[PDB]
This record gives C-alpha cells, structure tokens and sequence, in this order.
C-alpha cells in the first residue's frame, strides 16, 4: 500500500518506484526522478538486461520497506488495479486492467508480501500477459511474453 | 591590400546590415499576426514573407 | 475556472497566462514561469509593443481553450474579480476590484467569449480604467489609459 513512491518527469508520473526488502526498486525504462528527496538523492545501479534500477534503502526508511518472497505457487495475487492470476509461470490480468504509467507497481501475495514488479504486458484476447521482474532464490530474473509493451 | 581588405569588410558589413534589417522588418511586420489569437496571415503577406 | 494558468516567480504568483483560441497568451511584463510544465517549456514570441507574449496551443494534448470574439459592444463584461463596464471604448472597473498580480486575467462577454486581457489600470475617482489587450480582425492592439500602471 505504502511501498510506492512516484517517479515524475516534467511534472507527470511516468511510473513508480517502491521499497522492497532492503533496497529501492524501480523500472529502468521509466524516465523521471523519485518524488521523495531521501530516495531521490540515492545513487542507483542499472541493468539493461532486467530493465531494473536499484539503490539501498536509508536506515530511517527501513520500516517503510515491504516484505517480499521468492515463492510463487499457482493462484491469485493482489495488486493496485484489481487481482492478478498466476499460472504456468506467467502473470495475467484482464485485458485493459492495467495501463501505461502503471510500471513499477508491485504484485502482492495473500500475506502482503511482494512477489514481482510489473514493467509492462501484452493484450492477447480477453487477457493480458505481464512483463514482470521477480526473484527465484538469490538472483533477479525477467519474465516477458513474446509480445510486450513498456508501461 | 589595405584598401581591398577594408573595402571588402565594409561592403560585407553593409550586406549583413541590409539582411539584418530585412529580418527585423519581417519580424516586426509578421509578429502582430502571430501574436493575435485566431488570426490568419493574408495570402499576399504569407506569399512575400517566409512566415 | 476554464483555461487560466498561474505564472510564478520566486515563491509568489506574479500574473496569469491563458488559452484563447489557438494561442497561449501571457503578459510580457510579468516575470516568472507558467505553472504548467507543458506550457512552461513552450517557446514564446515576445513583443514589447503590446506587452504580450504568445505561443501556439499544444492542442494535441490541450485542445480545451476559451472561445474568442472581435466584437466589443458597449455594455458589461465579466472577469474573475468582478464585472467590468465597457464604456466609450474603454474598460472600467471599481478601484478595489483590481490589483497588482491580477495581470493576465481575461475578460469575457455574456456568451463566455474572451474579448480582452487585463494588463493594468489607472485610478479615476471611484473607478479605474484598465490597460488591456484587445483584438479585431487579424490584428491585436493595446489600449492604455493615461497614467495606467502594470499589474
């Protein structure tokens, strides 16, 4: 809920960054800066392979970090724009359920733990597959449908 | 050398001035049309000036 | 209401900009920038002769703009700080109706159309004449009462 901080460019929100575990995670493809001054001044590292940009969370903001898990059982997960279905290794939401500008939003499990960060997706019939950033054990991996658009 | 170099400079300066005043004249003549909401530059004016 | 934007300098509003017809209008005597980043980054043409800066409205993203007319019949017109009387070809308001910092505010007719932009005014007894920007077919003109001060 309070994981999210806004990323703005020319006064507009172009995506989100949020505090997960011990580090700040944001989409690397999103242009803009973080609204929060304490996070905005952080040095960030980037990986074009994962479209992921991150920095360490300041100690005084440690309590605002969300819980996270690497576990991904088949079932339903929650996020800001309704629910997201996970099966077959793929995260899926109803077509049109998400929009451009929603990148950086976390997906939560039923215990409120962050599972993945949404970067984009593609509309295939009544459902849209998501492009997400998730962790398996000790590394970050990127899951993307054959078709995808950046949000 | 002095006469040719100076005369060339002066003639080029005069041309630069003639051009400079032409663009100033165009800016002054056209601005009032561009400054006015809903205004359309008359064909003749848009024909003679590059706008 | 409608399409009016603030112009800020330092920590204060110094005047207003507005969308009239196909063009963005701002008083040239007002320091500071437009609050809306979409307009702030827009290049303007300045003419000191009319105390006016104008730029084309980015109608591709902001097509909403006030309607305008060249008709200025004797009678009353409206603006944000009250009503303005048009008499003898001059715009007149109560002396306490206007003030420094109100420059850039449009004057509307009873059809909701913009006829003029307020720049300033002069005190004549209990009433003050306004320094305004007005226009007729294809031309913009500036009408300034003697002794009028910029607002």
């Amino acid at each position: 809920n309070d994981c999210i901080f806004e990323v703005k460019h020319e006064g507009k929100v172009t995506g989100y960054a949020c505090l997960v575990g011990d580090k700040v995670m944001k989409p690397a493809h999103v242009k803009g800066t973080i609204d929060n001054a304490d996070l905005a001044k952080l040095a960030f590292k980037r990986s074009s392979k994962y479209d992921l940009e991150c920095a360490q969370i300041p100690v005084h903001m440690k309590s605002d970090a969300s819980k996270f898990t690497h576990e991904k059982p088949e079932g339903y997960y929650n996020w800001h724009h309704g629910a997201v279905q996970y099966s077959g290794g793929r995260f899926t939401i109803p077509t049109g359920a998400g929009k451009p500008g929603d990148s950086g939003r976390p997906i939560f499990d039923n215990k409120g733990r962050v599972v993945a960060i949404v970067l984009g997706g593609a509309n295939e019939g009544a459902r849209t597959a998501l492009s997400v950033v998730t962790w398996n054990k000790d590394i970050v991996t990127k899951i993307t449908p054959e078709g995808a658009e950046e949000w | 050398v002095v006469v040719v170099s100076v005369a060339s400079f002066v003639l080029l300066s005069m041309v630069g001035v003639a051009v400079g005043m032409c663009m100033c004249a165009r800016r002054r003549c056209i601005t009032p049309y561009e400054l006015t909401p809903g205004a359309t530059v008359p064909f003749l004016l848009s024909l003679i000036c590059c706008i």
